[PDB]
C-alpha cells in the first residue's frame, strides 16, 4: 500500500533504524518524492492548473529556480507552502501554475532579482 | 535542549526537548538513478541513546543511501544537509532469488549488513522484509534480534567480504533452543494476561525474555538477544514512544507479567 502521500502506483516503504523516515517506490511513469510527477507528459492541457510535467526552462532560455530554493522561499508560491503537495510544487524545478495564469510559469533569476517568467511546455 | 525540528517539505521550528531527549536528529535519505538525485531530510529531537548511523543498498537500477547524525548542542541540526557486500531488497523480489546485484561501501568503518523484519496481518511497519546493504548500526560487528508470535526482527553486521550472501533467514532456519518466552499485544494490562497471551517456544539465538512499553500505551513481550535488548533497537522496534522502559532476564517465564 501507499497511505503516506504516495500518489499513483507509489509504494510506502519506511526505515526503522532511521526514525521511520519514508520514501515512495515509484513506477516508471511517475518520478519524484510522492510519485507526484508524470514524466510522460510533453504538452499541457487547457491552462495548466493540472500540469505536473517537467518543463524547467523559460521562453528566453533561462532555467527555473527550485521551489526549494532559499531564494524562492521568500516568494509566496514555494515548496514549504502548507498546500504545496496538491499544487505540484516540491523539491523540483519544474513548471507549475498553482494560482491562475494563462500557462505554467516559474521563478527565474535574471541579474539580481527573481522575476516570474513563463515556461516552454507546448500547448496541445 | 533547543533543537530544530521539521519533517520533509516543512520549514523548521525551534523544538525543545524534554528530560529524556538529549540529542539532535538529522536524518537524510538520498536516491540516485539515471542521474536524478532526490534527497529528503528530517530533523527533530533525538534521544538518550542513538548513534551516528549509516546504511545504503540498491533496488533495481538505483541506490538509496540513508544516514543519521546526532549531537547534544543547541540547534546543531540546521540548513544544509570500500568493501563489497551483496545487495537487494525484499521489495523488488531480488533477495529471494539465488541472484542479487552487489555493492561496495564508500566509508571505511562501514560494514556488511542483513536486516530482517517479518510481520503478520495488517502490519504496523512499512519496512522491507529482507534488506542487504552496506553500513553501520547500533552494536554493529555482530548481531541483534528478537522474535514474537507474530513478529520477527533481526540484524546481522560483519566486516568481511560478501559476508552476507547465500541463504536468506526465515523462522525454520532456527533451532528451537528449548527455552520459552511470552508474546503480548492487546492494549493495556487486560488485552493480554495469563489468559490472552501464551508461551512462545524460543528459537535458537533468542534466549532473553523481554518486555516493552511507552505512552496510547502500547506494550510487547518476548524472546530476544542481549544486543537487541541493548541500545537503540528495541526502541524503534515500534512506530514511536517514551523512554520505552524495556526489560531482560534469564528464565523461561522471565517475562511473564512480572
Ligand atoms: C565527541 C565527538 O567526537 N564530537 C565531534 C567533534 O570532535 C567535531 O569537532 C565535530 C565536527 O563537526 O563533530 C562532532
Ligand atoms: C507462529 C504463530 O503462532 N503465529 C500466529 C499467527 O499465525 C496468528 O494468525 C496470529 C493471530 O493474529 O498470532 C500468531
Ligand atoms: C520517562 O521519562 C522521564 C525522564 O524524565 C522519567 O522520569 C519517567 O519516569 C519516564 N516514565 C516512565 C518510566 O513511565
Ligand atoms: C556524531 O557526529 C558528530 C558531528 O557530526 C561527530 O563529531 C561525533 O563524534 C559523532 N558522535 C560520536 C559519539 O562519535
Ligand atoms: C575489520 O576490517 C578492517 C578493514 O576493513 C581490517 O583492518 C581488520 O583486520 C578487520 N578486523 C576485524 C576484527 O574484523
Amino acid at each position: 500500500e501507499s497511505n503516506c502521500g504516495c500518489q499513483n502506483g507509489g509504494v510506502c516503504v519506511s526505515y526503522k533504524y532511521f526514525s521511520r523516515i519514508r520514501r515512495c517506490s515509484c513506477p516508471r511513469k511517475f518520478q519524484g518524492e510522492h510519485c507526484e510527477i508524470d514524466a510522460s507528459k510533453t504538452c499541457y492541457h487547457g491552462n495548466g492548473d493540472s500540469y505536473r510535467g517537467k518543463a524547467n526552462t523559460d521562453t528566453k532560455g533561462r532555467p527555473c529556480l527550485a521551489w526549494n530554493a532559499p531564494a524562492v522561499l521568500q516568494k509566496p508560491y514555494n515548496a514549504h507552502r502548507p498546500d504545496a503537495i496538491s499544487l505540484g510544487l516540491g523539491k523540483h524545478n519544474y513548471c507549475r501554475n498553482p494560482d491562475n495564469q494563462k500557462r505554467p510559469w516559474c521563478y527565474v533569476q535574471i541579474g539580481l532579482r527573481q522575476f516570474v517568467q513563463e515556461c516552454m511546455v507546448h500547448d496541445c | 535542549l533547543q533543537c530544530m525540528q521539521c519533517e520533509s517539505n516543512q520549514s523548521c521550528l525551534v523544538e525543545e526537548c524534554a528530560l529524556g531527549q538529549d540529542l539532535c536528529r538529522t536524518t537524510v535519505l538520498r536516491e540516485w538513478q539515471d542521474d536524478r538525485e532526490l534527497e529528503v531530510v528530517t530533523r527533530g529531537c533525538a534521544h538518550s541513546e542513538k548513534t551516528n548511523r549509516t546504511m545504503s543498498y540498491r533496488m533495481g537500477s538505483m541506490i538509496i543511501s540513508l544516514t543519521e547524525t546526532v549531537c547534544a548542542t543547541n540547534l546543531c541540526n540546521r540548513p544544509r544537509p570500500y568493501l563489497e557486500c551483496a545487495s537487494c531488497t525484499s521489495l523488488d523480489q531480488s533477495c529471494e532469488r539465488g541472484r542479487e546485484q552487489s555493492l561496495q561501501c564508500r566509508y571505511p568503518t562501514e560494514h556488511c549488513i542483513e536486516v530482517v523484519t517479518l510481520q503478520s496481518t495488517e502490519r504496523s511497519l512499512k519496512d522491507e522484509d529482507y534488506t542487504r546493504g552496506c553500513g553501520s548500526l547500533p552494536g554493529c560487528p555482530g548481531t541483534a534480534g528478537f522474535h514474537s508470535n507474530q513478529t520477527f526482527h533481526f540484524l546481522k553486521c560483519c566486516n568481511y567480504t560478501h559476508c552476507n550472501g547465500g541463504p536468506v533467514l526465515d523462522l525454520q532456519s532456527f533451532p528451537p533452543n528449548g527455552f520459552q518466552c511470552y508474546s503480548c499485544e492487546g492494549n493495556n494490562t487486560l488485552g493480554c494476561s495469563s489468559e490472552e497471551a501464551s508461551l512462545i517456544n524460543c528459537r535458537g539465538p533468542m534466549n532473553q525474555c523481554l518486555v516493552a512499553t511507552g505512552l496510547r500505551s502500547y506494550t510487547v513481550r518476548g524472546c530476544a538477544t542481549a544486543s537487541w535488548c541493548q541500545g537503540s533497537h528495541v526502541a524503534d522496534s515500534f512506530p514511536t514512544h517514551l523512554n520505552v522502559s524495556v526489560s531482560c532476564c534469564h528464565g523461561s517465564g522471565c517475562n511473564s507479567p512480572t
